[PDB]
RNA sequence: GUUAAGUCUGGUUUCCCUCCAGGGUAUCUUGA
């Protein structure tokens, strides 16, 4: 209902790890995009609604359009912001769920290699992604039932195996991570968030001026406030197979690649990760 | 008389390709046709519906042409090459709608054109929702062939 | 458990007379089974001198070097510049394994004093440029083994994979 | 007693989860879930024989002949195979959700619809005819359920609406206290009519949209693109275990399917995808 | 190792007293939380001998006798016809487990010895009859579990628990 | 009667011709294997559309198609699959053209508009259940002599 | 392009006078698998005379001739004035290809001029009676060959090839 | 040396699947 809708910004500062942010976002955007609306017609805003500031502030009085216009821009900005600095970290339940699945992997007969990365740049996983697409065209990896963002398995094996082949031979990599005729021998999960230093979202922005531009004479600034992940966050996943012959070359490579990049615009140095930890448990 | 999803979706992008003169239009038409079926699903039919409203960048000459666009067999989609993208999308989805009577025409453009119906419409759509999402992917999977069979790439 | 020896291979060629035993005891680890190069071996952290070819070790663990671990002993001319180590074969980080091992070894790498009179600067050097892996069967495969040209009609196997296999960082100073 | 054993099991999913139906040309999505008939996820007994016997094979390697003989030789078949998986439907699937007045503030709840109960209830009933094995407490609890059909319920939680996959406003009505624990955890359980159920479910899946990248450009290759979707962790599907009479098929029901707790369904075993529980009803209903 | 004498669950009554030591310790296998009995054992290869019930032992693995696990001992008047053994926990076919039950325990088992001037034919037999739930009930839990009828207002949990959950192939001679 | 086994093996021939590198061939081969149960499954204008949309239909692909149909040196022009899909449209096309479903001037002088291109796919709408069963042994037909005539990638 | 002195398959001994270089450059054509012999050619329309077999040609397809081409000279002496080529080396039709076509070739045949005494009518040729075979190993495949009969652990299993892959046409005068 | 006012821009473009597997084994007169 449009009563959830309006209620929605202080639910997202009032509850702060535990609204779902998927949903959070994708409801707020119907604000965002409808911002001249929902400003309109004597609304049923509550005198803390975060909504009714704009009410207040006249960025504009020449114009009714290009207030909006400025006061939509505000609101973008001022929704990074809520989400970087309301929803934070919780790892209790990464925690849980790592090492309970470490337990079931060890109840499986599987050589686990625990692997613990620390953000050292503000990250990005998963920008084409669908998490505040809707508002800020620029997405993040999201898991919407784990709540937290997150590298996907199959996005570190592929860096890895990049590695593995650039070193070691696209056939020795086709021995290790097998081909389209045989199967893999290493497998991969997600890297989950287990600690922050203080934030998990920061704001961040883009501002291409000559990107697919011809001259000087059509260059204009075009803005893109998204959301990044901050720096100092430690993501843990595991690494589990069968024949350690196959840990050999994830000892030496994963210490190699992190303080290269692991997500996207790292040719300007975003991505960059450290290695915190590593602890492998054999059990042939 | 009932036409299917396939039909309708001839008979909304035989109309649209047809109002966007622009070639460029036409591709970005097409990368919208793409990825917004896929959007859609991952976040939902009304948060995409009311992005493709807003990046439609509506409320111009933009608007009565989108109007006439359901009976005119000239209109003329005008605007940047990425604001008739969207606005065209825009008419496919709302073609949808009303072709199957799931909301009138008449009250989608009013609710299109000024805001005191715009909240309505959105609570509309929340009623809607199970009516719309049953079957709305398909009628966009074909356009999302039509589109990049159709159209060359930018 | 048995002496390994470890002939390096970068493009140069620095080889020739360094140990006591060349074919090796029975068989050396190292294979040549139509499939190119089997259980070749990985060094990691330690770069090889393209003069006087030396394993030196450079603690950037980026730095790899491959070779061929073979049978035998180092001349006895030596010792005194080599590294020399008893590993249970698990240790060993190899690449192509066609077969097992001994489960404990005797391995004998060509090693440098880390020069501490001018700083280490390495740089990858691949391998390319056929008139350098000509002789490369040349020099370290028709000595290290017999194989070449009595059964070998498939030279040209070999030939590619040492030209991908085989990669290494060099100091180039 | 056509069957010795009849070992319902509930199907947990430890991670995310993709059983794949392969790429048709009416699916958006290159590679989609397996589907029921009816539209709810499922996991076709083929994919679920087949995961579990190739796992047994390997853990249980002296009782390979009683793994063959109630599961089916593998070379050679010269007997019908003992043992009997049904179809997994779909018992309960998370689902992210958006309420305002709540105490306890959920990010996911466990979402069913009454067609699914109905067809737990069908299995559980033409299980017990066939079968010297009645499960009268399953059934208890599920017709306890259904006979609220025709309204969204809840069962362990106190929600009077909430925006379900953020696009389905619902209105719900607690179910009394009474019920029992099915599901045995501390999520509540939302039980929607099926004609919203659908949406709601079918809309409740991960399409995580992956890409393969060439590798001198290190940009992505052309036609290097595509979806799929999992199913989201947590996820119960309900499944039977059925075999016929015989002395293998003891050993097998008091020895194989005891030691048997996690096996891997599915494909994507390498990005950490398929670990999956085998819960009994038997043992822990 | 501690003393967990088990006791079946037949349809019979002439095992109502046979365990010395009724209120055992605290350790107890089989109990009781208002979701049901639990940690039920099962024997398979054994066939009840209701006439003084004593657990057959036959070589088929689809006879089996569901009862529930008590402690106490075997009154000092036995031990000349009983199985008495000391298992690791790693092979206790126990039904509807609750709690992880730690390892190395003793058990006391009724036990007969074959009597081959008979053959055994041995038949399924379940529990029904209402008023010989109260029976087994009366003579066996509460004399066990005097916890039943003390802090519990649901008797109809532990009633049908005893209904499907308890089995067993009689020797039926 | 079973002359659309021998239509089959004249637009096969054709085809066969026109897939100059291998590639295309081992492909084709590929499509002709999964399009068959596809119309099968899901009917023929949902498989249509699927094959439109990869076969990138433009006025320099379309003619290498149009050429192909009366002469017999025209070679299919475009990536592997790009082609692999186009091949299997002129299959479809040479059908329904050969058995006068559509007439070959209403075909010729519409994958030429790319106007009235919408208006063939719209005709051939109207025409789906018809073709759905007239096609179907004709492309197990193709089917056949695909798996046959070329061997695996 | 390269030179390819194509060696017929007879019955007969003679072939080891039709070049001096049995080897040729770098290459053997023909390989030897250890699955057999590859790199094998046959040409239709031709036949073999029985007396020092030079391809007589004629017009007949199911006609063939089943031999080894190998890689080199006809030691510039002989085949000077038979049937000589240059392919592109596709248009050599060589059966179970398991090698790189040099891309282009310069063959030289055993060719007889159309032999105008008498009808010639063909003669099914099927090699058997492992005497010729155990024969033609010695001959040529230690001559001509130089990875045979040296390191094969199989002798016969090499030599058995022949028996399947070469059975051609005579006309028996 | 002073007065006052900021204004403009507010994400675009590609890639949407590629390859193999398309069934295998067993069963095939009697009376008149």
């Amino acid at each position: 209902a449009i009563d959830f809708l309006v209620n929605i910004l202080e639910l997202i500062k009032e509850k702060q790890c535990n609204i779902n942010l998927f949903s959070a976002i994708s409801l707020t955007s119907i604000v965002y995009n409808n911002f001249g609306e929902f400003l309109s017609n004597n609304q049923s805003y509550s005198t803390n609604n975060p909504l009714l500031k704009y009410h207040i502030i006249i960025l504009n009085d020449k114009n009714k359009t290009k207030d909006v216009e400025e006061k939509r821009n505000i609101f973008k900005r001022e929704v990074a912001e809520l989400i970087s600095r309301n929803f934070k970290l919780d790892g209790e339940k990464v925690r849980n769920y790592f090492d309970s699945l470490k337990e079931v992997l060890k109840s499986l007969k599987y050589t686990i290699v625990d692997v613990e990365i620390t953000t050292r740049t503000r990250a990005l996983i998963g920008v084409s992604t669908s998490l505040g697409k809707l508002i800020f065209g620029s997405g993040i990896s999201f898991d919407p039932y784990m709540n937290l963002p997150y590298i996907p398995a199959s996005e570190i094996k592929g860096i890895v195996r990049s590695y593995i082949e650039g070193k070691l031979g696209e056939q020795e990599a086709e021995e290790i991570f097998g081909n389209e005729e045989r199967e893999g021998n290493v497998n991969f999960t997600d890297a989950y968030p287990t600690r922050s230093k203080d934030f998990l979202f920061v704001p961040d922005v883009i501002t291409p001026h000559y990107n697919g531009k011809k001259s000087e004479a059509d260059a204009e600034p075009r803005p893109v406030i998204h959301l990044t992940i901050a720096p100092k966050v430690t993501f843990r996943f595991l690494i589990y197979y069968k024949r350690e012959d196959v840990g050999k070359p994830i000892c030496d490579s994963m210490p190699i690649i992190l303080i290269r990049g692991l997500g996207a615009r790292s040719s300007v140095g975003y991505s960059l990760f450290e290695l915190r930890k590593i602890e492998v448990i054999k059990a042939a | 008389l009932y036409e299917e999803d396939y039909k309708l979706a001839l008979e909304a992008f035989k109309k649209v390709f047809n109002a966007l003169t622009h070639y460029g239009a036409k591709q970005a038409f097409r990368s919208r046709a793409r990825d917004l079926v896929e959007e859609i699903y991952n976040s939902g039919f009304i948060p995409t519906f009311f992005y493709i409203i807003s990046k439609a960048e509506l409320n111009s000459d933009s608007l009565d042409s989108l109007i006439s666009l359901f009976s005119s067999d000239n209109a003329i989609l005008r605007g940047s090459d990425e604001n008739v993208s969207y606005s065209a999308y825009l008419f496919i989805i709302l073609y949808y709608l009303i072709k199957r009577g799931i909301i009138e025409q008449k009250f989608l453009i009013q609710a299109l054109r000024c805001e005191k119906t715009r909240l309505d419409l959105i609570d509309k759509l929340y009623n809607l929702a199970p009516i719309i999402s049953a079957k709305i992917r398909t009628y966009l999977l074909a356009i999302k062939r039509l589109s990049e069979a159709l159209i060359e790439a930018r | 458990s048995t002496q390994r020896e470890y002939v390096f291979i970068p493009i140069t060629n620095s080889i020739t007379i360094d140990v006591k035993i060349t074919i090796g005891g029975s068989d050396h680890i190292t294979n040549i089974d139509e499939r190119g190069i089997h259980n070749v071996l990985v060094i990691t952290g330690y770069a090889v001198d393209e003069k006087n070819g030396r394993l030196v070790p450079t603690l950037d663990p980026c730095d790899y070097v491959k070779g061929i671990l073979v049978a035998g002993t180092p001349q006895q001319a030596q010792s005194n510049d080599f590294l020399t180590l008893k590993l249970p074969a698990n240790k060993l980080y190899l690449i192509r394994k066609k077969g097992n091992i001994s489960d404990d070894l005797k391995i004998y790498i060509p090693y440098s004093s880390p020069d501490a009179r001018n700083s280490m600067k390495t740089k990858p050097v691949s391998i390319s440029d056929d008139t350098i892996v000509n002789n490369i069967i040349k020099e370290v495969f028709d000595k290290i083994y017999n194989i070449t040209q009595k059964e070998k009609v498939k030279i040209e196997k070999v030939k590619e994979d040492i030209k991908e296999l085989f990669s290494y960082y060099a100091l180039e100073q | 007693p056509y069957y010795a054993f009849a070992e319902p099991f509930f199907i947990h999913a430890i991670t995310h989860l993709h059983v794949g139906s392969g790429s048709s040309v009416e699916e958006e999505i290159a590679l989609p879930f397996q589907r029921d008939e009816l539209g709810y996820p499922t996991i076709y007994a083929s994919s679920l024989k087949g995961a579990i016997k190739s796992f047994l094979l390997k853990e249980f390697p002296d009782k390979r002949d009683v793994i063959y003989k109630v599961l089916g030789e593998d070379e050679n078949p010269e007997e019908a195979s003992l043992g009997t998986f049904l179809d997994a439907i779909l018992f309960a699937i998370p689902s992210r959700i958006i309420e305002i007045d709540s105490a306890k503030p959920y990010v996911w709840v466990y979402v069913t619809t009454y067609e699914l109960l109905k067809k737990v209830k069908l299995y559980l009933d033409s299980i017990s005819q066939l079968s010297n094995a009645s499960f009268s407490n399953l059934k208890n609890k599920i017709d306890t359920i259904l006979a609220k059909e025709g309204k969204n319920i809840t069962l362990d939680s106190d929600l009077k609406s909430a925006i379900l996959n953020e696009d389905f406003y619902v209105e719900l009505e607690a179910l009394n206290n009474k019920i029992p624990s099915i599901i045995n955890a501390g999520v509540p359980l939302l039980v929607l009519e099926d004609s919203i159920g659908r949406e709601v479910i079918n809309r409740s899946l991960i399409r995580v949209r992956r890409i393969r990248i060439d590798r001198d450009k290190k940009v992505v290759e052309t036609g290097g693109l595509w979806s799929e979707e999992y199913v989201p962790m947590k996820t119960i599907f309900f499944s039977v275990l059925l075999g016929k009479e015989s002395k293998e098929s003891a050993i097998f029901a008091s020895c194989i399917l005891r030691n048997l707790r996690y096996v891997i369904l599915g494909g994507k075993e390498t990005i950490g995808k398929g670990i999956v529980e085998l819960r009994w009803v038997k043992d822990v209903i």
